[PDB]
């Protein structure tokens, strides 16, 4: 059975009233220090403190030059030089941004991707280690610190359509993706090939050579499958050696690439079978671009629908049906919840919506 | 079960980049 319950405790709507696609606190804050989050929607960056009696706190706001531009993510890191926190906005424009949370100044920006981004993520070994999944359908490593493109992830047997998501597993070992060809897909990263274009990222000197940076196409991923979903997938995260994946069957669906024994790291690419585990059940989210999310020790998983509910489990309960936890409901919460996250101790989650309100859940 | 055997490998995991995120002190926000 579930323990896990939560208290709303504040909520705020933001000026610009366009919808908020995304959220994430900031995971690389040293414990004590003020819990900080930032949210994502329309050209905006908006960053904001949790304090106690559910008080929250705005910082900082970017705005982006580009009055057109349509934040759909971001992602924390720190720069690993200076210990300094980092932030990596993108969307529509398909450029990626990586601002400095304390003066809201771009720092540098990367063009490459052909069409827009919906995912970026930061490996979690790696701060300089950056991924981008694309509308222009492929994946794309980048290294911040010596400001290369080290991978393409597409191609031959690359995604066929628009990448939707992408997470990399908790040792940063391998990458899963997914998007609109209805296939999930995996790239080692920990591969011989990989490993070096990764040291080789890192030697590159721009001012003691005048050629520029060969990054590797990866035409052809470790394992592909295209038969747990029958339709887009939006959303995928590993969970240790399992994969939790949603399309817009209300559930969200526990699988591993081949047969129920087999090894994650002995599966042949060639591997034509897969083992589904469980399903998350949830309803009213069937529209597109609905994200979940898990606190740092993999025990709660959320997700918002469309009708402002916020779905909890509880991830220790080993059937998926006893494990979910009271839905969290506010009877002023009524639009689409894009994106939740938790605080690095689980102490707090919080929602963004699509008519610009962000809502603080602490846990009892 | 392979339930517990995941739950194991996360803990561990989970566990390394805890240790890893102990031993550095990023500056305030
Ligand atoms: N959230 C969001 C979002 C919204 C509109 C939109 N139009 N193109 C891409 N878009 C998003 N991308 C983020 C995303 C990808 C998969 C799940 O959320």
């Amino acid at each position: 059975k579930c323990k896990y319950s939560f208290k709303c405790v504040n909520s705020l709507k933001e000026d610009h009233n366009q919808p908020l696609f995304g959220v994430q606190f900031n995971w690389h804050s040293k414990e004590g220090d003020p819990l900080v989050f930032a949210t994502v929607g329309s050209n905006r960056v908006t960053l904001y403190e949790c304090h106690s009696q559910g008080e929250i706190r705005l910082l900082q706001s970017y705005v982006d030059a580009d009055a057109d531009e349509n934040f759909y993510t971001c992602a924390w890191t720190y720069d690993s030089n200076t210990s300094h926190p980092l932030l990596a906005v993108a969307g529509s424009r398909g450029i990626i941004r990586i601002i400095n949370p304390i003066t809201m100044q771009c720092i540098k920006h990367y063009v490459g991707h052909g069409n827009a981004i919906n995912e970026l993520k930061f490996h979690p070994r790696d701060p300089n280690l950056l991924l981008s999944v694309s509308k222009d359908h492929a994946l794309r490593l980048w290294n911040i610190q010596t400001d290369t493109l080290v991978a393409i992830f597409g191609g031959v047997e690359g995604h066929r359509d628009e990448v939707l998501s992408a997470d990399y597993d908790l040792l940063g070992e391998k990458i899963m993706s997914c998007g609109m060809d209805h296939s999930l897909k995996l790239w080692r990263i920990n591969s011989k090939r990989m490993m070096n274009a990764i040291k080789e990222s890192y030697d590159y000197n721009p001012n003691k050579t005048n050629r520029p940076f060969i990054s590797q196409k990866i035409h052809f991923p470790d394992f592909s499958t295209r038969d747990i979903h029958r339709n887009y997938v939006d959303c995928v995260r590993w969970l240790g050696d399992l994969i939790l994946s949603k399309s817009c069957e209300n559930a969200i669906v526990c699988w591993k690439p081949g047969k129920m024994e087999d090894d994650i790291d002995k599966i042949k690419p060639s591997e034509s079978n897969v083992t589904i585990l469980g399903r998350f059940d949830y309803s009213q989210c069937d529209i597109w671009y609905m994200r979940f999310s898990m606190d740092f020790w993999q025990k709660m998983l959320a997700l918002g629908n469309q009708v402002g509910k916020l779905y909890v489990w509880d991830l220790e309960v080993e059937d998926p049906h006893k494990a979910k936890c009271t839905t969290l409901t506010h009877h002023k919460c009524g639009a689409a919840i894009r994106q939740t996250s938790f605080s690095r101790d689980s102490s707090i989650l919080i929602a963004v919506c699509d008519d610009a309100s962000i809502w603080r859940w602490d846990r009892l | 079960s392979m339930f517990s055997s995941n739950r194991q490998k996360i803990l561990e995991r989970t566990e390394i980049l805890n240790q890893e995120w102990k031993q550095r002190r990023i500056q305030p926000v």
